Order: structure tokens, then sequence, then C-alpha cells
RNA sequence: AAAGGUGAAAAGAACCCCGGGAGGGGAGUGAAAGAGAACCUGAAACCGUGGACUUACAAGCAGUCAUGGCACCUUAUGCGUGUUAUGGCGUGCCUAUUGAAGCAUGAGCCGGCGACUUAGACCUGACGUGCGAGCUUAAGUUGAAAAACGGAGGCGGAGC
RNA sequence: GUAGGGGAGCGUUCAGUCCGCGGAGAAGCCAUACCGGAAGGAGUGGUGGAGCCGACUGAAGUGCGGAUGCCGGCAUGAGU
């Protein structure tokens, strides 16, 4: 008998870019993360804002929507596609499903 | 020679002339004063400069080489007015460790160190 | 799971601290001083490496002074004398003619004298 | 393209995954099936909190040489075990399309080498295991390979218990795990193996 | 030398950097600056008449070196391997 | 708080020797006592004994390069290995910093412990795979040495 | 070449798979002048005395000189 690699579960490869290593934080010794000074072990500055251009813009508005309609192009039922019959169960089961408006 | 399993049941170990007193309580570096002056000396000066050193680590230090000379003679057939100090070493047992207390609140360790202190007596022999 | 250190760190600090051998006192013994040593030690080891190349030519252009100024000359003529007679071209080498080979030094002394004056 | 063993020889059916068998689809489809299997056990007291110490110590400034809270920090001997694992899962849900498009391509991987449909095992006669070694003597399986059984019937099942040999599998119950697992398949019971959408 | 020799050798089998001329007896000659051949002193051009005969012994790589490099606080650690590549000539010519 | 470990089995060492004892040396048991009750391994700091080469006109970040002397020969005889004299060169490490050998911070030494994680039907991007003008299931249900079912809903699909 | 971004990899524990090894001696420990471009890896020998290497793939409590860091052992001051 003699030593052998042997294909099946232990031939299974990973895929080529399927999925790369993580950042573990020492790529060399030089590595002390983040900034240097006042980016910290803390939890979170924000990212947002509240002057930082969102506030001094305008607006009251008035917010509603109604009703929203199912956009059926023409382009659907004409170029391809002979005439299955619209009604109502038949243009869904083509393609056209949404329900509620 | 065959192989470990095999000596081992083969040749036994043996320590000629050899005797260790364990755990003695003397500090090493004030026992290794007294074991300095009988190193390579014939065990008869051995045990009669031990009679006049006035270290307290001189007794245990003769009762070892008592020791290691019945062992010589005794245990391994040895002939006694051949016989010297081929060895001596003071090496340290575990320290007892004690609290004592002091000024102001503070308090501090005294070591209470031991000593394992072992001579090998061997016939000299000129030629 | 768990992955404690075990045998990882000692293996390697035992590595450094081989390489710590006639290092004096805390510097062959203890880690962090035995690998602090070697890091200035590093500095010293890629540096002699181009500088061993300048202390030889240094010795080997005293040599060559010595011998040329025995036969009334001196490094800087006998050189140029070479380089006059652009036929010698020993450059590497000629330290050791002037050290071992006296009969041959001066031969090339006496060329070294022609190509000049 | 694969003919039968005992019960009759049609077998021919199914247009199995091109081209000759990809791996990497059969990996993404084992990962995820040990994913799922996976149990989600995490013995840590991670929190500096869940970790049984009180909460005051040592005064801030003065003592000369220390700065500590109280003795549950991760740096303390004892302490939590901060960024320690916490009970948790690792199952999720494979496109199922991936799922049925994994275990033909690993039926076809058999196919390739070493594949048996079987109609009953009329050739068995009650439990007895010692007959199932007889009838698998007949058809190559004398243990030098790894095999799976995947029949209904719970005779032919329960003569399945053997070394080096199988791992009997139900109610086409199956797996690309299973079958990748073993060195044969004895895709047997004909259920599963013909007819589907 | 800078490679390829010069000088009044002998019969020595020496080192020098790799020569292509891969396998045994790959038959090296060499251009001659200087010799001592019957205590005759001969230099440059004039010695370039006669010739050195050389056989390639062996294709070998020298002791294993490691370069390493150090620049302080600034975090910089070097640690990287070198072998030197040569080729062992026998001497044996004019 | 911390603290675990003879041996397969107590066969837990009768008897002898030095010692008040402790402790040892034998004898015997056992495969081993290189397991003896301070009983698995037994690193390192640290303390010693012995040997080799060395040091009592010397100025030193303790190394480094070069050469000479002595010693040694089990990846190992041209190859080195150890050590040593003299020469050259040479401002610990980290942090912080315009600027660190700095008489700026930290650190007695060693060993171990000790710091970018996990979550969410979250958002946005690279890679990857499966279906593809379409893609997909959630809670659950049924089987579980195992996965199938489940289309409620979510995303493309028209903007202003 | 500092902060920083990008690439290729070495090592540790656990897991699934395959190939094996082990009381004619496993892991660990100890020595070494060998190999690889580096993390590192092997040979031989010594100790140990019952478990373990290699390859692929997967997952992490995955790599320490620093924190007046924590626990423990041991030094210095000093035979003061
Ligand atoms: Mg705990
Ligand atoms: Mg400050
Ligand atoms: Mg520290």
């Amino acid at each position: 008998h003699d030593l052998k690699p042997t294909p099946g579960s232990r031939k299974d490869r990973k895929r080529v870019g399927r999925g790369p290593g993580g950042t573990d934080k020492t790529a060399g010794r030089g590595h002390k993360g983040q900034k240097s000074r006042s980016g910290a072990g803390k939890g979170a500055f924000f990212e947002g804002g509240r002057s930082r251009l969102i506030a001094r813009l305008p607006k009251r508005g008035f917010n509603n929507v109604g009703t929203t309609y199912e956009v059926v192009k023409l382009s659907q039922l004409q170029d391809l596609e002979d005439t299955t019959f619209d009604r109502d169960t038949l243009e869904a089961y083509r393609l056209v499903r949404r329900k509620n408006r | 020679f065959r192989n470990k399993k095999q000596r081992k049941q083969q040749v036994k170990l043996r320590k000629p002339g050899f005797a260790v007193a364990k755990y003695v309580r003397m500090s090493p570096r004030k026992v290794r004063l007294v074991v300095d002056v009988i190193r390579g000396k014939s065990v008869q000066d051995a045990e009669d400069l031990l009679r006049f050193i006035p270290r307290s680590a001189s007794e245990p230090v003769a009762k070892v080489l008592n020791s290691a000379k019945a062992n010589a003679l005794h245990n391994d057939e040895m002939l006694e007015d051949r016989l010297f100090v081929k060895e001596a070493y003071v090496d340290a047992g575990p320290t007892l460790k004690r609290l004592i207390p002091r000024a102001r609140g503070s308090a501090n360790i005294i070591k209470k160190r031991t000593s394992h202190i072992t001579i090998i007596v061997a016939e000299k022999g000129n030629k | 799971p768990r992955a404690k250190t075990g045998i990882v760190r000692r293996r390697r600090h035992k590595k450094v601290l081989k390489r710590a051998k006639g290092f004096w006192g805390s510097r062959s013994k203890q880690y962090r001083n035995a690998f602090q040593t070697l890091l200035n030690a590093a500095t010293y080891e890629y540096r002699d490496r181009r500088n061993k190349k300048r202390d030889f030519r240094r010795l080997w252009i005293q040599r060559i002074n010595a011998g040329a100024r025995l036969h009334g000359m001196n490094y800087s003529t006998f050189i140029n004398g070479l380089k006059r007679a652009n036929i010698d071209l020993n450059r590497k080498v000629l330290a050791d003619i002037a050290a071992r080979e006296p009969e041959a030094f001066k031969a090339l002394v006496d060329a070294s004298r022609n190509a000049r004056q | 393209a694969q003919i039968n063993v005992i019960g009759q020889n049609g077998g021919r059916t199914i247009e199995l995954p091109l081209p000759e068998v990809n791996s990497g689809v059969l990996h993404e489809v084992v990962t995820w099936q040990l994913a799922s299997r996976r149990r989600g056990t995490a013995s840590t007291r991670t929190r500096a909190q869940v970790s049984k110490t009180g909460r005051k110590m040592y005064g801030q400034k003065g003592t000369g040489n220390a700065r500590h809270g109280d003795r549950s920090v991760p740096t303390f001997v004892g302490g939590g075990v901060a960024f320690g694992p916490k009970p948790r899962s690792y199952d999720y849900t494979l496109p199922r399309q991936v799922r049925q498009l994994g275990l033909a391509m690993a039926i076809a991987s058999r196919q390739e080498g070493g594949k048996l449909v079987a109609v009953d095992g009329f050739d068995i006669a009650d439990a007895k295991t010692k007959n199932f070694i007889s009838w698998a003597k007949q058809n190559g399986l004398d243990g030098t390979e790894k095999v799976l059984l995947v029949t209904d019937d719970e005779n032919t099942r329960r003569a399945a218990r053997n070394v080096s040999w199988v791992s009997v599998l139900p109610v086409a119950g199956v797996n690309v795990y299973d079958i990748l697992r073993h060195d044969r398949l004895v895709i047997d019971a004909a259920a599963l193996e013909i007819v589907e959408e | 030398i800078q490679t390829g020799g010069k000088q009044y050798r002998v019969s020595e089998g020496d080192v020098i950097r790799v020569e292509s001329l891969q396998g045994e007896a790959g038959d090296k000659v060499e251009l001659k600056a200087l010799f001592v051949g019957g205590e005759q002193t001969v230099f440059g051009e004039d010695a370039g008449k006669y010739t050195v005969q050389a056989e390639v012994v062996e294709h070998g790589r020298g002791k294993k070196i490691y370069i390493r490099k150090y620049k302080s606080g600034v975090q910089y650690r070097r640690r990287t391997g070198h072998r030197q590549n040569f080729t062992a000539i026998k001497i044996l010519g004019i």
C-alpha cells in the first residue's frame, strides 16, 4: 500500500474569490490601528446632522400618498405574447403581481 | 545496549558516596560558607575542621559528611583512609514565607530559606 | 472554541534567545533584552556588509603606497602610471603583489614610472 | 444513462447537471449543511457584568502604582472574557434551486463512477444482516468501499449496522453530504429516483 | 575577481559567480592580466597573449545569510533570507 | 480566595547503615522507584557545583564587522562550532513628538492571562455563485443519523 | 518610507474528510552547524510514558515587550 490524496469530501474546493480572509489588526509590528488620537474605543460621534446642511434648508411640505397604480406597459401586451386575455386573474399569472393597489 | 525500557531493568542506578540533607532550615548562602571550607579536603580533615568552625551550619554539614562516609563504607565497600570530599554543594529548598508587621500599617514578608546540603565522598588514589 | 498561546510564544522566544550567544548578562538570558539587543544588532549587520568593502579597499591602498614609497614613489603617482599604461588594469590583486611578490611589484613600479615621465 | 440492478433494467432517464460536475457548487452546499447542523453553544462570561465580582477598589490616585476599577475586567485574571463566544446560529437559507442543483450534481458524480439502482430486497429475507452481506457480495459490495443505502424498505434498512460499509438513509430524506461522505451510492428505491416537476 | 580570473594561480579549484555552462567540464578560457609562470613576470595585453584554462567543477548556493533591516521608533523591522549562487572552477591552464 | 495527578494493581518499601529527628543510602516490590508518598510531564526567571577558553594600564547602549590565538568534531573537517585578543564602526526599546540616547513617559525579571468583536429578514459597496426579465422566501408545518413543504410579504418592473 | 490604502502568505485551537503513525516509545520538554524569500519547517539525539502528525475544507476566546496592565514564581538592595 501507498500514500493517496483521493477525490471527494476532501477534494471540494473553495471556489476562487468565493470568500477572502478578514482584517486581524497586526500586519507587521507598526499596527496601533484606527487614527493616532480622537478616534477612540467609544460608541460613535454620530454620522448624520442637525445644521451640517439638513437644518438651514426649508419646507413645511405636506406628505400624502393616496393611491399609486401598477404600471402595465403597452409593450408587454404588444410585440410578444399572443392574447392569453386580460380580465384580472390572467394578467397576474402572466407577470403583474402586486395586490393592495 | 538494547533500548531505554531494557536499560532500566538491566542497569539500576547507584549513588556512590552520596548523601543529602534535604529541607534544612537554614539559608543557602549562610550554609555555603561552611561547605566551602570542606571541599577537596580529606574526609578526616573535613570532620575536624567542622568541629571548630563557629558557624551554626557546621552541625548539619557535619551530619551529611558522616552519612556520606557511612554510605561509602557500608553500602559501597569503599576503604576509609582513602576517602575525601570529591564534591559538596548547597542547593536551595522551598522558602518558608512569613508576614512581619511594620510601621504605619504596612506588612512585609520574611523569607525563611531552606537548604539541600549534599556531599559526595570518593577514594583519592594518587595512582 | 478557545485558542490559548501554549507552545507558540515559548518557541518564538527560544529562537531569539539562541541568536543571543556570547551576549553579556541579561542580553543572553532574558527575552525582552535579548530581543531588544538584536534590533540594534540588525543596524550593525546591514551596515557592516557594505562597510567591510570600504574597510578592505582602505587596507589595500595602505599596503600599495607603502611599497610604492619603498621604490621612491606613492599610491597617487603609481596608480596613475598603471592607468597611463592602459595595458595595466590590476586594481584588484595589486596589494598582495606588494606584500608577497616584491620582485614582481618592482616590475610594475618601473612600468608605472615609464607611462608617466 | 444509468441501468438497473434487481427488479428490471430501464433507468436511462434524467438530464444530469452540466459540465463534468462543479465542486464549487457542492462546496457551497456541504458548507451550508454543516453550518445548519452546528449547535450554537458558547460557554463564556464575556461581560465584566456576567462574572461574579463587586464594583469599587483601591482609590483613583495616590495608592502609588495601579488605576483600577474592579476585579471583573478582561485584563484581570478571573475576569470577563471581553469578546468571547456567546450562544448563536450560523443557520441560513441557501437558495432552493442551489439545494436542488446540489444533490442532482452530487448524484452525477456517482454516475461517473459507481452508481446503483435497485427494485426491492427480495434478495434479503427477514432482517438477518448475514443475508444483506450475501446480497451485497453478489453486486461487488465487498467492504473496500463506504456505501450509502437509500431504500424505503423498513426491513432492507434493518440489515444495515455494519462497519466500513453502509449508512442507511430513509424516505428519500437524502443529503449532498451523505452521498459525498460515502464511496458508492445504492440509490435503491426508485420513488424519488424518477418523476418530478 | 569582478567575474572571470587572471593571474598566475596553479591547479586550484576556486569558487566564482555563476558561469551558465551547466554541468561538469563545461571548459572555460580566461583573458589573463598578469603571470609568474616560470618566474617570468608580464602584465596587461603582453599577458593578453597568454590564457588560463578552467573546468567547471560544480554549481552551488553560498551559505545562507539573513538580510535584517531596522529603523527606530518608526516600527520598521525587516527580515529576509539570501543565498548567493556560484560556479566552482578547476584551474589547469597556461 | 487558591488549591488537581504514585502505580496496571499498595505489591505504600520488612530488614540493614549515618542521624535525637529530619533527611538520605542500600536491600526488596514493580515494566519503570529515570513512579516513593513535597509521588505524571517538569519550560523560563532565579540559585549553585564541575570543565573549556579567558580577564588585575582600563573609559564602557555592551553589539557588529575584520583578522590572529586556543579548544572541539553526531545536520560537523574546510566546514565550521565554542571561546578569546586587538582593530574599525556604533546615541537601549517603546510612547509622545517640529524635534528622543535623551537629564521627557513606561517598565526589576520570567512565565502564563491580556485589546477592533458579536447581533440585525438593517444600509451601502467589492468578489463570488444560482436562477435571470425576473429573483426570493418569514413565521410555521411535517419529517429529523436529513431535509422538504410553506408565496403572507420583500426587491426589479415609471417617472414627475 | 510614518499615518493610511492594496496584494500574497506563515502559525495556533477546534471541526468534517482522507492518508497514516504510536508502549520495538505519542504529545510536551531539551540540544543542534540543516531547509525555505519571511512568518516558519524538517532530520538526528536526549527526556517523557499514551496519545498524535500530514493534506484539503470549515470555524475562531487565533499570534504580546510594553498598558504606574492582572495572577504567580523568583531576583536587587544584602548577609545590609
Ligand atoms: Mg471565570
Ligand atoms: Mg506628559
Ligand atoms: Mg510585561
